[PDB]
RNA sequence: UUGGCGGAAAGGCCUUGGGUGCUUGCUGGCGAAUUGCAAUGUCAUUUGCGUGGGGAUAAAUCAUUUGUAUACGACUUAGA
RNA sequence: GCCCUGAAAAUGGAUGGCGCUCAAGCGUGUUACCUAUACUCUACCGUCAGGGUUAUGCCCUGACGAGUAGGCAGGCGUGGAGGUCAGUGACGAAGCCUAGACCGUAAGGUCGGGUCGAACGGCCUCUAGUGCAGAUCUUGGUGGUAGUAGCAAAUA
RNA sequence: GGAAUACUGCCAGCUGGGACUGAGGACUGCGACGUAAGUCAAGGAUGCUGGCAUAAUGGUUAUAUGCCGCCCGUCUUGAAA
RNA sequence: GAAAUUGUUGAAAGGGAAGGGCAUUUGAUCAGA
């Protein structure tokens, strides 16, 4: 990781795509 | 209570609805035939309203019967109600709408005496 | 007989596996397709080529914005072959079609995991011997798509840690096959062996 | 008067029953239903669990026990139709289910009654049990199906 | 859909709708708006149902509403509940 | 197409290109790099990574 | 242990329908495993059920449950028809269904 | 906890060590019961309020102004 | 026998579309399968016929049910009149509102709640200025267009 | 020379699974099984059991989903036009 | 003191119409026994 906040804002935008199902690759 | 009758069964609960009562005010839901000869309502097209027409008639055995299996008489006093002594497995009480709240604890009194069951009670009595 | 499946389209031809991917979809089964770039036609070149110049000439004359849009990519044409079996314009088309995920190549997480083929539409089985096919990609870069060299430079690359896996699993099932081969003749493995194991 | 009268009125009178000519027969179990085979329940408090086969009631049930010590199951009242049975098989001798008829389950803690029937019957069970391999292990688990499995082409 | 075919699209919105509308109905429960089973203690099923004697006894028991009383309406039914009363007395005698 | 993965920053920046990033400058605390500016800090791990 | 199934999975496809007609009282089920009417004689009679989830509890569940009963067969691949106490609402198209094993005639 | 790899949408893969439980590889001992002859019979994030973790202290828009802009919106600039 | 050509223009375009090439095309044969207000069985409604029975009714049996112009029959409803319910009613008449209830194939009828404040219904009959979506219908009322067109001649 | 099998057809042969329906309401009749007694699948379903006893079933209502569905009347051989 | 028409509040739907018929889910509401 860049190991400062891209962490934890990518992991969030994860979960809120695979909660919406907004999510490109994942289903 | 009642008597035992068969099971009743409709075939159409559903209200008979004029067409375009939906699309226009002046259109009551009342129902009138269409005389129309251009009209697929009276031809019959497929995706259209139902017709009345006598097929959709009720059995005679349960025609006339509530769910509680009694006839519906209407009754405006003690006198007509003393009219079904004998038929209380039959028919059943409907207290007027014109009648007051003083003579409808005298009907239902007169009921709860005879035995009969009243289909609209705790009408103007909720005091 | 599972939540997804991921198919490969090499060897594929279009329109069947549009055909079973569609009733598939319908059924509620999530389907993920890769590798578009391989896919085939029947026919040769010229034929498919005339025929996507056909459908490319098609356009709203008024306002060319609001026309049928021209996808070039293969997964598009995939798409679009699929698109027109499912009755899209209804709710329960989308919700098909969103059950599907098409891509050019195999990208992650698609790269780690299984995938697998449809034989009932495959070119080597369903077509004869002695008859020319056209491939997606080709048709593609003739139509407009500038990304054949991409993908290509980055399945070189997917191959190669791929063969690295299987070479380490090569190995390890060398290892355990001979582990089982020494523990046979036991007594356990002679009843297994009667009981179909 | 609000509604004048019918002149006409139906007789308050119910009629008796015709004669009806359907008679109690006795029920015919299938062949596979056999005492002491051993059974699987699709359905109840113990959905899963395989048990044995003891005794056919009055009111077309099966008695069961599971044993109860071994899986947990008890003197048990169970149908026909929604249960699968298997081919393995125990010898019933010496067990007595003459006891037990339907008015044993009518209900109106455990009784004191339904304990000792229980472990006098099961002791007379597991000593038979204890013959074949395994069929103790085998009646304390549970049944599953996994996925591959189709029940029209397994052998049960 | 078609610039992003791989993103779904309907079945988001139906997520979002349907949890949506659980929230709102949770909510209307929470401040009692919505009325309560059929053989609880405070519902009125089998008897009468008019507002404006609702309103009165509520009044009697004595933040916007379409809700009134007409307080011709509120002698009225003082009278008939003196009349109730009355009859009331009459059987306790 | 092409994707930017990274983009990197100098240390020290101007009031200028500040006041690009910026659109009501005369009221802001002028805060825009400071994090930046520390994170080239002592062997600036992040910036060499 | 890790599986407490006892049922088969499916699938509910369609109504029983023409080309511009559908007959909602009927439903049509496609069976895991199942190829064949000859196979799906073996499921007739059984019962089925289709389980879902709402918000609300009513009696101490948030799930409910719309029970019916495998009737005949569909066809040559396996399919069958089905008739619940109150027909599948059509947003179930491509959503799975419980078989159960009950009543059973083994 | 060690180390390495991976940028196509990497968000995952493998590895070192020591703890911590379990182990149906094998043999034993207790408990299950009344969900009453079936009822799917419920088992897989936090936003919100107890929680006290409990410290740190940004911008845009309107109004004003500019005219590289402009029908009005917008755009482009400036102002503690 | 199949295949190519065997002439046909001009918005972009259609074996219905997708698309199909040992076919998802042509010819032929063998099975299985889908499916209509059609056929079979059952129930119910109505009509018609045939029988039975101290009651334009009750019971048994069976066959049938398309429909414009049009014909016949049975019924629902409105204003007023004779009779009757020793009818209803200021503890609330008629009227109006009603996501509430019920009865009839339907016309329509009945009930509950709210508003209102003074007359109104069932039944046996009579009578007619008796039932509306239309008529570029009559009178009255109301909208979208629409805060829109525009309120720019005569020097300020 | 001796059989078998296929094909076609028959059984008032045996057996099993699944679905829909349960009309009618004392008796009367044809019949069958039985030494009788009586019994019976014979002129239309009875028996056993559980759960709930309420918004659960059901109705009404606002929506959604699958399929269908062109705006009425008049005029004319016939029109959405 | 009706309807057309209008406002506020409350609930719901809405990717270039709406309305209607069959069937059910979901939410709200409701009677009988």
């Amino acid at each position: 990781w860049r190991d400062g906040r891209h962490h934890t804002y990518k992991k969030a935008k994860l979960m809120k795509q695979s909660k919406k199902k907004t999510s490109f690759t994942r289903f | 209570a009642s008597l035992p009758h068969p099971k009743i069964v409709k075939k159409h609960t559903k209200k008979f609805k004029r067409h375009h009562s939906d699309r226009y005010h002046r259109v009551a839901e009342n129902w009138r035939k269409q005389k129309g000869i251009d009209s697929v309502v009276r031809r019959r097209f497929r995706g259209n309203i139902s017709q009345p027409k006598i097929g959709y008639g009720s059995n005679k055995k349960t025609k006339f019967l509530s769910p509680s299996g009694h006839k519906t008489f209407l009754v405006a006093n003690v006198k007509d109600l003393e009219t079904l002594t004998m038929h209380t497995k039959t028919y059943a009480a409907e207290i007027a709408h014109n009648i007051s709240a003083k003579n409808r604890v005298v009907i239902l009194a007169r009921a709860k005496a005879l035995g009969i069951k009243v289909t609209n009670p705790k009408g103007r009595l909720a005091l | 007989v599972e939540p997804v499946v991921v198919i490969d389209g090499k060897g594929h031809l279009v329109g069947r596996l549009a055909s079973v991917v569609a009733k598939q979809l319908l059924n509620g089964q999530k389907i993920v397709v890769v590798r578009a770039e391989e896919l085939n036609i029947s026919g040769e070149f010229f034929r498919n080529k005339l025929k996507y110049h056909d459908f490319l000439r098609k356009a709203t004359a008024f306002n060319k914005t609001r026309g049928p849009f021209h996808f070039r990519a293969p997964s598009r044409i995939f798409y679009k072959a699929l698109r027109g079996m499912v009755s899209h314009k209804t709710a329960r088309g989308k919700a098909a079609l969103e059950r599907l995920k098409v891509f050019e190549g195999i990208p992650p997480p698609y790269d780690k995991k299984k995938r697998v083929v449809v034989p009932q539409a495959l070119r080597v089985l369903r077509l004869k011997p002695g008859r020319k096919y056209t491939t997606l990609g080709k048709l593609s870069t003739s139509v407009g798509w500038k990304y054949e060299d991409v993908v290509a430079k980055l399945e070189a690359k997917r191959k190669v840690s791929s063969a690295e896996y299987y070479a380490k699993k090569r190995a390890f099932t060398k290892k355990v096959a001979s582990a089982n081969a020494t523990a046979a003749e036991s007594d356990v493995a002679k009843q297994l062996a009667a009981l179909g194991y | 008067s609000a509604q004048k009268a019918p002149k006409w009125y139906p007789s308050e009178d119910v009629a008796a029953l015709k004669k009806t000519r359907k008679a109690a027969r006795p029920q015919k179990l299938r062949a596979s239903l056999v005492p002491g085979t051993v059974l699987i329940l699709l359905a109840g408090r113990f959905r899963g669990k395989r048990v044995v086969y003891l005794k056919h009631l009055e009111d077309n049930t099966l008695l069961i026990s599971g044993p109860f010590k071994v899986n947990g199951v008890p003197l048990r009242r169970v149908n026909a139709r929604y249960v699968i049975a298997t081919s393995t098989k125990v010898s019933v001798e010496g067990v007595n289910v003459e006891k037990f008829n339907v008015e044993y389950f009518a209900k109106e803690e455990i009784k004191a009654e339904r304990v000792e029937d229980q472990k006098v019957v099961d002791k007379a069970l597991i000593a038979e049990i204890k013959k074949t391999p395994l069929l103790k292990q085998y009646l304390s688990a549970s049944f599953s199906l996994k996925n591959g499995d189709k029940p029209h082409m397994l052998k049960f | 859909s078609k610039n992003s075919i791989n993103r779904p699209k309907l079945t988001s919105n139906l997520h979002h709708k349907v949890h949506s509308l659980n929230k709102k109905r949770a909510q209307r429960e929470r401040a009692g708006l919505l009325k309560p089973a059929r053989s609880s203690v405070n519902s009125k099923s089998g008897e009468i149902k008019s507002v404006a004697l609702d309103l009165y006894f509520q009044n009697k028991k004595n933040s916007i509403t379409t809700r009134t009383l007409s307080k011709k309406r509120a002698k009225k039914i003082e009278r008939n509940l003196k009349y109730a009363t009355q009859r009331k007395l009459l059987v306790d005698a | 197409g092409l994707r930017s993965l990274t983009t990197v920053w100098a240390e020290h920046l101007s009031d200028e290109v500040k006041r690009r990033f910026y659109k009501n400058w005369y009221k802001s605390k002028k805060k825009a790099f400071t994090k930046y500016s520390a994170k080239y800090a002592q062997d600036g791990a992040g910036i060499e990574r | 242990a890790e599986s407490h199934r006892l049922y088969v999975k499916g699938k509910h496809l369609s109504y029983q329908r023409s080309k511009r007609v559908n007959n909602p009282n009927v439903s049509l089920i496609k069976i895991e495993g199942v190829a064949t009417p000859q196979d799906a004689q073996f499921y007739l009679g059984k019962r089925i059920a289709y389980v879902y989830r709402a918000s609300k509890e009513v009696r101490g569940s948030k799930i409910r449950v719309m029970w019916g009963k495998v009737t005949r067969t569909h066809g040559n691949s396996g399919v069958v028809r089905a008739t619940f106490r109150n027909n599948l609402p059509a947003k179930t198209f491509g959503a799975s269904v419980r078989i159960f094993l009950y009543p059973s005639n083994i």
